[PDB]
DNA sequence: ACAGTCCCTGTTCGGGCGCCA
DNA sequence: GCATGGCGCCCGAACAGGGACTGTG
């Protein structure tokens, strides 16, 4: 009784990853040297030499509700170069179901994939160095023999047989949508939290009696409710009395605003500072004045035009540092044309960690766009590269990991998408 | 004898040949060391002659060795290397004294002839074909073809260094409780059992080798208290680094101040205050090695101090995982920066500087946080945890920044330490407008072509003016215009723009630049009391912003 | 209303040196 | 006319990207 493989060609002119070993702490080291030496033990992977030119870092994660540490590849590269296979040949359709959805939970299947084995020519690729602290001794170097946790190209593989374990499952709950992303299952329905919950709990069992491990947490909501997701866009402070300065200000937005809707008209307002004069000093809005301001506060609420959905481009995220622990985002894939937009509040049950909440925000980010469109966005993170490189992996929390890009550009803009609607009371 | 242990397979790249260049001109002296090595090499089977048919060839040499006693064989593969299939390197840092623990018993072992004691690949043997000349180079030499790791090839050490990890895998199995360092062959081993019972095991693994094809010469440190280890001096309780000798001359040479500059940067592991930041510039700008640079002020200077510091000698204290780490930094100098980590407080760990300056305009607080997070991975690396911080900056300071600054930061757990001089912003922009102030609206424009510049300010008090400007750039006028604003300005003022750019630079508070510039709009900002710069979106005739442009711009934008 | 160009700044990569082997 | 791998530092050139003029349509 053979078990077969799927060949992996890689694309032409298209050479391996090879990427050094970023410096992990103690821990980190400690729990990734014992996950290895099992996996090894169980034939996942294998040892491999210098012989091999390959690589790609690897680290390690302990998740909410759980207290065991996650290996985690970053295949990033790897996907990367691997994409017309996942992407074309074999790959995963999404559903605008869940989407709609009233409740989604997310599932790490991804233990499935060790059961199929990798093709031995495209195993070189997997490599991946162990370092040793303080550098005892030289990085132990590794390769997987099995589909891995993290390269996008094992779901494509499983893709096989995942959708028979689930025909039983879809037959008897035809409402219910999965969508498989990656080492995650989406699983959304409308049915009540209470019910939910439990056709989850019944979907885990489903699993359990074809293999498949769903590791379980120490229990201490969680899942994703797809409805208080909310386009919430840009407004024109309002206030009693108004100041050059303000009128400025107000005619900056409005002006940069102008590049998202086009109605937005300025010619009015700008009379009002017809001539050089005091900051301070206050004006009074006229009546033509007054009616444009409102015309264009009218403008803002409905969405531009042009904003549709196309798979054939990359999905960019922007996040701007608003303070006060408040966050906001886009989502575009043309310039001011965007998909989406929201905010980010507080941490529940932890503290404020500038950095920390980035990865958490980034992380929220990324899951609104599994959902919505089964890709993942390129973020621009307002933080230096470095500060960054330091500590995300110390706060990441998932098992796949976006393509990011870092980028300064303050707010000269002047606080372009916050708060700024507040008259007297 | 050489090793039993499995070859690993390299081959060349796709569609290239082996190397056939010829041997260079050698030392009749010298060409008898080779030769007398290669007669060992071969008996010893590490090396074997070759036939005709074999078309490949590689220069060889040879070069004093560690005392100069012996020689040791190089080859000058260079060419082979780059037809060669390209590695993985599998050394991936520096052991450090520093991250080190005490151990009861230590010994250290090198392997003799190490490279030559692995077995390679055979089929690419191939290819390691040279040629040995006659002592008198009447007719041709004997053509050998290396059996073994060869040095000077892109394999050898990852080839090593990977094969000698499988040989320790066994040993180390058994003896979970020994301590092994390995960089290349040499071996540093220490453990908590007696002196005897430790050379026991010493025997176990000297002999271990042994079977493995690593002979152990007795030229390794057994019962000595002063052990040289990867450049140190590794005593019971102490260690520091090994005789450091900074050389002295009159004149110099462009290289002979890198030669400086790098001793005197390895010796910032642990000799505190260390600082090269002159001494460097002297190699600014395309020089050669030959070129005999002048030593500036500063340098003979700097080298002078930085002489004096390794005149009373310096030791580190070894690791106790059983207490968290502090690191603590300082400002050294505009720019510069050193640190010492340490568990005990007289007792510092190690020590180094951070003086790396990124960016055109930045101030202190960011490069501050540069250092921490310099440290912080290095500690990691050593240590495998990020330590505690001490930093010369007030609380209050930095949250301002943190909640201020509009990228997220942000500084692991550390504490406040008054110990002169102190990081701090020199000036905050006002967050409203000042009543009662001179509201100065500023620009200034230029032409790409003749380069000269207009930047000019008008004020709602009705004071005016506009200067020229010989070459310039459309932004540096941007920020004239400001400076001209602040020159003039009041304790109070309030200024308008439409470059961001500029607006850009200053919102960040800066406190040091590369533009002359900018340190005099940054000056004449901390003489202020209460500054506001704000923005307007340009060519869109608003308020003020309209008549300056109007002035800046006259004879440039006129007419074609 | 959209390329073509310029200024300015940031990142990477290569050279030299130090240190280990 | 003199080699290899690894890390560190410093320097500068090369390449990238983003806002703002400029010219032609
Ligand atoms: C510094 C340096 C290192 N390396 C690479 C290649 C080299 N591996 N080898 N072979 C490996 C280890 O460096 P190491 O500095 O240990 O040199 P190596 O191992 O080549 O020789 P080693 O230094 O260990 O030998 P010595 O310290 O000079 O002498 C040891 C003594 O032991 C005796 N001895 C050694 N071998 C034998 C034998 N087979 N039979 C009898 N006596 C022996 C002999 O009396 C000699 O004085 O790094 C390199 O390519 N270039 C370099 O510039
Ligand atoms: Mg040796
Ligand atoms: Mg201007």
């Amino acid at each position: 009784s053979p078990i077969e493989t799927v060949p992996v060609k890689l694309k032409p002119g298209m050479d391996g990853p090879k990427v050094k070993q970023w410096p992990l702490t103690e821990e980190k080291i400690k729990a990734l040297v014992e996950i290895c030496t099992e996996m090894e033990k169980e034939g996942k992977i294998s040892k491999i030499g210098p012989e091999n030119p390959y690589n790609t870092p690897v680290f390690a994660i302990k998740k909410k509700d759980s207290t065991k540490w996650r290996k985690l590849v970053d295949f990033r590269e790897l996907n990367k170069r691997t994409q017309d296979f996942w992407e074309v040949q074999l790959g995963i359709p999404h559903p605008a179901g869940l989407k709609k959805k009233k409740s989604v939970t997310v599932l790490d299947v991804g233990d499935a994939y060790f059961s199929v084995p990798l093709d031995e020519d495209f195993r070189k690729y997997t490599a991946f160095t162990i370092p040793s602290i303080n550098n005892e001794t030289p990085g132990i170097r590794y390769q997987y023999n099995v589909l891995p946790q993290g390269w996008k190209g094992s779901p494509a593989i499983f893709q096989s047989s995942m959708t028979k374990i689930l025909e039983p499952f879809k037959k008897q709950n035809p409402d219910i949508v999965i969508y498989q992303y990656m080492d995650d299952l989406y699983v959304g329905s409308d049915l009540e939290i209470g019910q939910h919950r439990t056709k989850i709990e019944e979907l885990r069992q489903h699993l359990l009696r074809w293999g498949l491990t769903t590791p379980d947490k120490k229990h201490q909501g969680y899942e994703l409710h797809p409805d208080k997701w909310t386009v919430q866009p840009i407004v024109l402070p309002e206030k009693d009395s108004w100041t050059v300065n303000d009128i400025q200000k107000l005619v900056g937005k409005l002006n940069w605003a102008s590049q998202i809707y086009p109605g937005i008209k300025v010619r009015q307002l700008s009379k009002l500072l017809r001539g050089t004069k005091a900051l301070t000093e206050v004006i009074p809005l006229t009546e033509e004045a007054e009616l444009e301001l409102a015309e264009n506060r009218e403008i803002l609420k409905e969405p531009v035009h042009g904003v549709y959905y196309d798979p054939s481009k990359d999905l960019i995220a922007e996040i701007q540092k608003q303070g006060q622990g408040q966050w906001t985002y886009q989502i575009y894939q043309e310039p001011f044309k965007n998909l989406k937009t929201g905010k980010y509040a507080r941490m529940r049950g932890a503290h404020t960690n500038d950095v920390k909440q980035l990865t958490e925000a980034v992380q929220k980010i990324t899951t609104e766009s599994i959902v919505i469109w089964g890709k993942t966005p390129k973020f621009k993170l307002p933080i230096q590269k470095e500060t960054w490189e330091t500590w995300w992996t110390e706060y990441w929390q998932a098992t796949w990991i976006p393509e990011w890009e870092f980028v300064n550009t303050p707010p000269l803009v002047k606080l372009w998408y916050q708060g700024g609607h507040h008259h007297h009371h | 004898p050489i090793s039993p242990i499995e070859t690993v397979p390299v081959k060349l790249k796709p569609g290239m040949d082996g190397p056939k260049v010829k041997q260079w001109p050698l030392t009749e002296e010298k060409i008898k060391a080779l030769v007398e090595i290669c007669t060992e090499l071969e008996k010893e089977g590490k090396i074997s002659k070759i036939g005709p048919e074999n078309p490949y060839n590689t220069p060889v040499f040879a070069i004093k060795k560690k005392n100069s006693t012996r020689w040791r064989k190089l080859v000058d593969f260079r060419e082979l290397n780059k037809r060669t299939q390209d590695f993985w390197e599998v050394q991936l840092g520096i052991p450090h004294p520093a991250g080190l623990k005490k151990k009861k018993s230590v010994t250290v072992l090198d392997v003799g002839d190490a490279y030559f004691s692995v077995p390679l690949d055979e089929d690419f043997r191939k290819y390691t074909a040279f040629t040995i000349p006659s002592i008198n180079n009447e007719t041709p030499g004997i053509r050998y073809q290396y059996n073994v790791l060869p040095q000077g090839w892109k394999g050898s050490p990852a080839i090593f260094q990977s094969s000698m990890t499988k040989i320790l895998e066994p040993f180390k199995k058994q003896n979970p409780d020994i301590v092994i360092y390995q960089y290349m062959d040499d071996l540093y081993v220490g453990s908590d059992l007696e002196i005897g019972q430790h050379r026991t095991k010493i025997e176990e693994l000297r002999q271990h080798l042994l079977r493995w094809g690593l002979y152990t010469p007795d030229q390794k440190h057994q019962k000595e208290p002063p052990f040289l280890w990867m450049g140190y001096e590794l005593h019971p309780d102490k260690w520091t680094v090994q005789p450091i000798v900074l050389p002295e001359k009159d004149s110099w040479t462009v290289n002979d101040i890198c030669k400086l500059v790098g001793k005197l940067n390895w010796a910032s592991q642990i000799y505190p205050g260390i600082k090269v930041r002159q001494l460097s510039k002297l190699l600014r700008g395309t020089k050669a090695l030959t070129e005999v640079i002048p030593l500036t002020e500063e340098a003979e200077l700097e080298l002078a101090e930085n002489r004096e510091i390794l005149k009373e000698p310096v030791h580190g204290v070894y690791y106790d995982p059983s207490k968290d780490l502090i690191a603590e930094i300082q400002k050294q100098g505009q720019g510069q920066w050193t640190y010492q980590i340490y568990q005990e407080p007289f007792k510092n760990l190690k020590t180094g500087k951070y003086a790396r300056m990124r960016g055109a305009h930045t101030n202190d607080v960011k490069q501050l946080t540069e250092a921490v997070q310099k440290i912080t991975t290095e500690s990691i690396v050593i240590w495998g945890k990020t330590p505690k911080f001490k930093l010369p900056i007030q609380k209050e300071t930095w949250e301002t920044w943190w909640t201020e600054y509009w990228q997220a930061t942000w500084i692991p757990e550390w504490e406040f330490v008054n110990t002169p001089p102190l990081v701090k912003l020199w000036y905050q922009l006002e967050k409203e407008p000042i009543v009662g102030a001179e509201t100065f609206y500023v620009d200034g424009a230029a032409n790409r072509e003749t380069k000269l510049g207009k930047a000019g300010y008008v004020t709602n008090k009705g004071r005016q003016k506009v200067v020229p400007l010989t070459n310039t750039t459309n932004q540096k006028t941007e920020l004239q215009a400001i400076y001209l604003a602040l020159q003039d300005s009041g304790l109070e003022v309030n200024i308008v723009t439409d470059s961001q750019y500029a607006l850009g630079i200053i919102q960040a508070q800066p406190d040091k630049s590369e533009s002359e510039l900018v340190n005099q709009i940054i000056e004449q900002l901390i003489k202020k009391e209460k500054v506001y710069l704000a923005w307007v979106p340009a060519h869109k005739g608003i308020g003020g912003n309209e008549q300056v442009d109007k002035l800046v711009s006259a004879g440039i934008r006129k007419v074609l």
